[PDB]
Protein backbone atom coordinates (compact mmCIF):
# COMPACT_ATOMS: atom_id res chain seq x y z
CA UNK A 1 0.00 0.00 0.00
CA UNK A 2 3.25 2.65 1.03
CA UNK A 3 4.47 1.36 -2.33
CA UNK A 4 1.30 2.24 -4.36
CA UNK A 5 0.85 5.27 -3.00
CA UNK A 6 4.58 6.25 -3.36
CA UNK A 7 4.30 5.52 -7.35
CA UNK A 8 0.41 7.11 -6.84
CA UNK A 9 2.00 10.24 -5.89
CA UNK A 10 5.42 10.08 -8.73
CA UNK A 11 2.62 9.08 -10.87
CA UNK A 12 0.80 12.40 -10.05
CA UNK A 13 3.51 14.69 -10.16
CA UNK A 14 4.30 13.75 -13.66
CA UNK A 15 1.02 14.34 -14.29
CA UNK A 16 1.00 18.11 -13.04
CA UNK A 17 4.30 18.48 -14.99
CA UNK A 18 2.47 17.42 -18.46
CA UNK A 19 -0.38 19.59 -17.28
CA UNK A 20 2.40 22.48 -16.89
CA UNK A 21 3.42 22.24 -20.18
CA UNK A 22 -0.17 21.54 -21.39
CA UNK A 23 -1.20 24.83 -20.51
CA UNK A 24 2.51 26.59 -21.37
CA UNK A 25 1.47 25.46 -24.87
CA UNK A 26 -1.86 26.84 -24.20
CA UNK A 27 -1.01 30.06 -23.20
CA UNK A 28 1.64 29.92 -26.24
CA UNK A 29 -1.64 29.38 -28.34
CA UNK A 30 -3.22 32.24 -27.08
CA UNK A 31 -0.33 34.44 -28.16
CA UNK A 32 -0.43 32.89 -31.45
CA UNK A 33 -3.67 33.65 -31.91
CA UNK A 34 -3.55 37.30 -30.99
CA UNK A 35 -0.42 37.73 -32.85
CA UNK A 36 -2.40 35.97 -36.23
CA UNK A 37 -5.25 38.21 -35.68
CA UNK A 38 -3.18 41.44 -35.42
CA UNK A 39 -0.94 39.95 -38.03
CA UNK A 40 -4.25 39.53 -40.35
CA UNK A 41 -5.34 43.74 -39.36
CA UNK A 42 -2.13 44.29 -40.74
CA UNK A 43 -2.34 42.28 -43.83
CA UNK A 44 -5.60 44.14 -44.59
CA UNK A 45 -4.14 47.44 -44.40
CA UNK A 46 -1.05 46.93 -45.71
CA UNK A 47 -2.75 45.51 -48.33
CA UNK A 48 -4.89 48.80 -49.06
CA UNK B 1 -16.55 79.70 -41.24
CA UNK B 2 -15.50 78.90 -44.37
CA UNK B 3 -11.94 79.98 -43.69
CA UNK B 4 -11.84 78.14 -41.35
CA UNK B 5 -13.16 74.46 -42.68
CA UNK B 6 -10.28 75.30 -45.48
CA UNK B 7 -7.67 75.85 -42.58
CA UNK B 8 -8.97 72.74 -41.42
CA UNK B 9 -9.07 70.72 -44.93
CA UNK B 10 -5.17 71.67 -45.15
CA UNK B 11 -4.16 70.51 -41.63
CA UNK B 12 -6.14 67.20 -42.80
CA UNK B 13 -4.05 66.76 -45.62
CA UNK B 14 -0.92 67.98 -43.36
CA UNK B 15 -2.02 65.11 -41.11
CA UNK B 16 -2.26 63.08 -44.10
CA UNK B 17 1.70 63.40 -44.91
CA UNK B 18 2.62 63.31 -41.64
CA UNK B 19 1.14 59.92 -41.72
CA UNK B 20 2.61 58.66 -44.85
CA UNK B 21 5.99 60.11 -43.69
CA UNK B 22 6.14 58.15 -40.01
CA UNK B 23 4.59 54.78 -42.19
CA UNK B 24 7.48 54.88 -44.57
CA UNK B 25 10.21 55.81 -41.54
CA UNK B 26 8.91 52.83 -39.43
CA UNK B 27 8.49 50.28 -42.11
CA UNK B 28 12.55 51.55 -43.26
CA UNK B 29 14.28 52.28 -39.90
CA UNK B 30 12.97 48.39 -38.17
CA UNK B 31 15.66 46.38 -40.45
CA UNK B 32 14.43 42.98 -38.43
CA UNK B 33 11.40 41.33 -38.18
CA UNK B 34 7.92 43.23 -38.55
CA UNK B 35 6.31 40.62 -36.57
CA UNK B 36 8.04 40.66 -33.65
CA UNK B 37 8.06 43.71 -31.94
CA UNK B 38 4.85 45.46 -30.48
CA UNK B 39 5.70 48.87 -30.66
CA UNK B 40 5.32 48.50 -34.83
CA UNK B 41 1.95 47.21 -34.46
CA UNK B 42 1.15 49.91 -31.41
CA UNK B 43 2.14 52.66 -34.02
CA UNK B 44 0.43 51.03 -36.97
CA UNK B 45 -2.46 51.17 -34.70
CA UNK B 46 -2.37 54.49 -33.73
CA UNK B 47 -2.47 55.12 -38.07
CA UNK B 48 -4.97 53.43 -38.44
CA UNK B 49 -7.17 55.97 -35.88
CA UNK C 1 6.27 71.77 -78.71
CA UNK C 2 9.88 71.48 -79.26
CA UNK C 3 10.15 69.16 -77.25
CA UNK C 4 7.31 67.14 -78.77
CA UNK C 5 9.12 67.52 -82.73
CA UNK C 6 12.47 66.64 -81.14
CA UNK C 7 10.86 63.44 -79.48
CA UNK C 8 12.04 64.30 -75.73
CA UNK C 9 9.82 62.25 -73.38
CA UNK C 10 7.97 64.81 -71.04
CA UNK C 11 4.76 64.03 -68.52
CA UNK C 12 2.27 66.57 -70.20
CA UNK C 13 -0.13 66.34 -67.28
CA UNK C 14 1.37 67.58 -64.93
CA UNK C 15 1.17 70.96 -63.34
CA UNK C 16 4.52 73.49 -62.97
CA UNK C 17 3.67 74.39 -59.22
CA UNK C 18 2.83 70.85 -58.23
CA UNK C 19 5.91 69.67 -60.17
CA UNK C 20 8.36 72.57 -58.62
CA UNK C 21 6.80 72.81 -55.31
CA UNK C 22 6.34 70.46 -51.97
CA UNK C 23 2.99 70.77 -50.50
CA UNK C 24 4.07 71.44 -47.07
CA UNK C 25 5.74 74.59 -48.62
CA UNK C 26 2.87 75.56 -50.44
CA UNK C 27 0.42 75.53 -46.97
CA UNK C 28 3.32 77.51 -45.61
CA UNK C 29 3.50 79.95 -48.07
CA UNK C 30 -0.14 80.13 -47.68
CA UNK C 31 0.71 80.96 -44.12
CA UNK C 32 2.74 83.66 -44.56
CA UNK C 33 0.37 85.94 -46.58
CA UNK C 34 0.80 84.33 -50.21
CA UNK C 35 -2.01 84.45 -52.77
CA UNK C 36 -3.53 81.27 -54.24
CA UNK C 37 -3.15 81.75 -57.74
CA UNK C 38 -1.06 79.85 -59.75
CA UNK C 39 1.22 82.77 -60.95
CA UNK C 40 2.08 83.99 -57.34
CA UNK C 41 2.87 79.89 -56.70
CA UNK C 42 5.36 80.02 -59.59
CA UNK C 43 6.86 83.35 -58.72
CA UNK C 44 7.15 81.90 -54.74
CA UNK C 45 9.22 78.56 -56.27
CA UNK C 46 11.49 81.32 -58.46
CA UNK C 47 11.94 82.98 -55.14
CA UNK C 48 12.84 79.63 -53.25
CA UNK D 1 15.58 56.77 -56.47
CA UNK D 2 15.06 56.74 -53.03
CA UNK D 3 11.60 56.79 -52.98
CA UNK D 4 11.67 53.68 -54.90
CA UNK D 5 14.36 52.33 -52.69
CA UNK D 6 11.11 53.13 -49.34
CA UNK D 7 8.68 51.15 -51.60
CA UNK D 8 10.87 48.29 -52.21
CA UNK D 9 11.67 47.73 -48.28
CA UNK D 10 8.29 47.74 -47.55
CA UNK D 11 7.29 45.04 -50.05
CA UNK D 12 10.02 42.59 -48.91
CA UNK D 13 8.55 43.61 -45.37
CA UNK D 14 5.12 42.73 -46.57
CA UNK D 15 6.68 39.19 -48.37
CA UNK D 16 8.20 39.05 -44.65
CA UNK D 17 5.00 39.26 -43.33
CA UNK D 18 3.21 36.83 -45.55
CA UNK D 19 5.48 34.44 -44.62
CA UNK D 20 5.87 34.68 -41.01
CA UNK D 21 1.64 34.30 -41.45
CA UNK D 22 1.89 31.16 -43.04
CA UNK D 23 4.47 29.75 -40.57
CA UNK D 24 2.46 30.97 -37.49
CA UNK D 25 -0.16 29.21 -38.94
CA UNK D 26 1.37 26.03 -39.62
CA UNK D 27 2.83 26.30 -35.71
CA UNK D 28 -0.18 26.97 -34.11
CA UNK D 29 -1.33 23.99 -35.65
CA UNK D 30 1.51 22.22 -34.48
CA UNK D 31 1.15 23.69 -31.20
CA UNK D 32 -3.14 22.78 -31.19
CA UNK D 33 -1.62 18.70 -31.88
CA UNK D 34 1.39 19.25 -29.12
CA UNK D 35 -1.60 20.60 -26.86
CA UNK D 36 -4.33 17.80 -27.50
CA UNK D 37 -1.31 14.83 -27.35
CA UNK D 38 -0.36 16.31 -23.88
CA UNK D 39 -3.92 16.13 -23.04
CA UNK D 40 -4.06 13.07 -23.83
CA UNK D 41 -1.24 11.54 -22.18
CA UNK D 42 -2.42 13.89 -19.07
CA UNK D 43 -5.92 11.64 -19.31
CA UNK D 44 -3.69 8.26 -19.47
CA UNK D 45 -2.28 9.07 -16.25
CA UNK D 46 -5.17 9.73 -14.64
CA UNK D 47 -6.44 6.53 -15.63
CA UNK D 48 -3.41 5.21 -13.91
CA UNK D 49 -3.78 7.09 -10.97
CA UNK D 50 -7.18 5.68 -10.45
CA UNK D 51 -6.37 2.03 -11.53
CA UNK D 52 -3.08 2.57 -8.91
CA UNK D 53 -5.99 3.54 -6.16
CA UNK D 54 -8.52 0.69 -6.71
CA UNK D 55 -5.71 -1.79 -6.88
CA UNK D 56 -4.43 0.06 -3.44
CA UNK D 57 -8.30 -0.53 -2.50
CA UNK D 58 -8.53 -3.83 -3.81
CA UNK D 59 -5.39 -4.84 -1.65
CA UNK E 1 -23.31 7.40 -14.89
CA UNK E 2 -23.89 10.19 -17.82
CA UNK E 3 -23.89 12.65 -14.96
CA UNK E 4 -20.71 11.18 -12.99
CA UNK E 5 -18.98 11.42 -16.60
CA UNK E 6 -20.05 14.87 -16.62
CA UNK E 7 -19.05 15.84 -13.28
CA UNK E 8 -16.04 14.05 -13.37
CA UNK E 9 -14.87 16.25 -16.94
CA UNK E 10 -16.28 19.49 -14.70
CA UNK E 11 -13.92 18.33 -11.69
CA UNK E 12 -10.90 17.24 -14.05
CA UNK E 13 -11.01 20.60 -15.68
CA UNK E 14 -11.37 22.31 -12.48
CA UNK E 15 -8.31 20.64 -11.74
CA UNK E 16 -6.86 21.77 -14.79
CA UNK E 17 -6.99 24.89 -13.68
CA UNK E 18 -6.29 25.17 -9.93
CA UNK E 19 -2.95 23.27 -11.06
CA UNK E 20 -2.50 26.31 -14.04
CA UNK E 21 -2.67 28.97 -11.16
CA UNK E 22 -0.07 27.05 -9.08
CA UNK E 23 2.34 26.47 -11.28
CA UNK E 24 1.67 29.90 -12.72
CA UNK E 25 2.35 30.85 -9.14
CA UNK E 26 5.41 28.45 -9.10
CA UNK E 27 7.18 30.22 -11.82
CA UNK E 28 6.14 33.59 -10.18
CA UNK E 29 8.58 32.16 -6.82
CA UNK E 30 10.80 30.82 -9.26
CA UNK E 31 11.47 34.68 -10.34
CA UNK E 32 10.88 35.95 -7.24
CA UNK E 33 13.77 33.09 -5.89
CA UNK E 34 15.76 34.77 -8.76
CA UNK E 35 15.50 38.10 -8.23
CA UNK E 36 16.23 37.70 -3.93
CA UNK E 37 19.57 36.11 -4.51
CA UNK E 38 20.47 39.22 -7.28
CA UNK E 39 19.22 41.40 -4.57
CA UNK E 40 21.41 39.76 -1.79
CA UNK E 41 24.59 39.93 -4.21
CA UNK E 42 23.79 43.52 -4.92
CA UNK E 43 23.33 44.50 -1.18
CA UNK E 44 26.26 43.31 -0.65
CA UNK E 45 28.45 44.58 -3.60
CA UNK E 46 26.99 48.03 -2.45
CA UNK E 47 27.26 47.74 1.28
CA UNK E 48 30.64 47.33 0.34
CA UNK F 1 -12.02 12.45 -7.99
CA UNK F 2 -11.69 9.38 -6.57
CA UNK F 3 -14.57 9.66 -4.44
CA UNK F 4 -16.68 9.70 -7.53
CA UNK F 5 -14.72 7.45 -9.58
CA UNK F 6 -15.51 4.85 -6.92
CA UNK F 7 -19.20 6.10 -6.48
CA UNK F 8 -19.65 5.17 -10.52
CA UNK F 9 -17.66 2.23 -10.59
CA UNK F 10 -19.94 1.00 -7.66
CA UNK F 11 -23.45 2.56 -9.29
Amino acid sequence: IRDLEASIARYKEEYAVLISEAQAIKADLAAVEAKVNRSTALLKSLSA
Amino acid sequence: KRSDLLKLQGEFQLRLRQLEKSLLQALNEVKGRILDDDTIITTLENLKR
Amino acid sequence: HHLQQANIQFRTDIARTEYLSNADERLRWQASSLPADDLCTENAIMLK
Amino acid sequence: EEQQMHLNVGLRKIKETVDQVEELRRDLRIKSQELEVKNAAANDKLKKMVKDQQEAEKK
